[PDB]
């Protein structure tokens, strides 16, 4: 198997209002991302001949 | 796994070659972020 | 907040620190007068009532 990593999708940031200043959301919500994994594998093709 | 032969790898993690390559799609071209100029403001 | 500082033509932290030092001076004062004394300094006008 080969398991390369795929980067997660983009995150929007928050537009904070005037009244959340010096508050704790004045820095928005958190952009959480989660790397994901893709797998590569093989199958077999085969043949026989007899002379 | 690959248990075909006498002698087999223990977990299939000793099989896979984990890679550390990261890939991102065509990803929405961001057209309108920079088309317009800036007024560097210094007040509300 | 970072923003008020940017949203003012004037600086605004000189005031904070002054109004800061001042707040402490006033406070010792209000209390040294009539400070009940529970977690505040007891004061000359309540020290008197006590005596």
């Amino acid at each position: 198997i080969l398991t390369m990593l795929v980067e997660p999708d983009a995150g929007k940031a928050t537009w904070v209002a005037a009244s959340t200043y010096g508050t704790d959301t004045t820095t928005g919500e958190e952009v959480k991302g989660a790397l994901k994994e893709i797998h590569f594998s093989t199958y077999k093709l085969a043949a026989k001949s007899f002379i | 796994v690959n248990q075909s032969s006498s002698v087999e790898v223990s977990s299939e993690s000793y099989e896979t070659i984990f890679s550390q390559r990261i890939i991102r799609d065509l990803q929405k071209e961001l057209v309108v972020g920079a088309l317009f100029e800036e007024l560097p403001m210094s007040s509300k | 907040t970072d923003e008020t500082e940017e949203d003012a033509i004037f600086s605004l932290l000189p005031l904070l620190r002054k109004r800061l030092i001042e707040a402490h001076a006033v406070s010792i004062e209000e209390a040294f007068m009539t400070g009940d004394g529970s977690g505040k300094p007891k004061g000359l006008l309540t020290l008197a009532s006590e005596d």
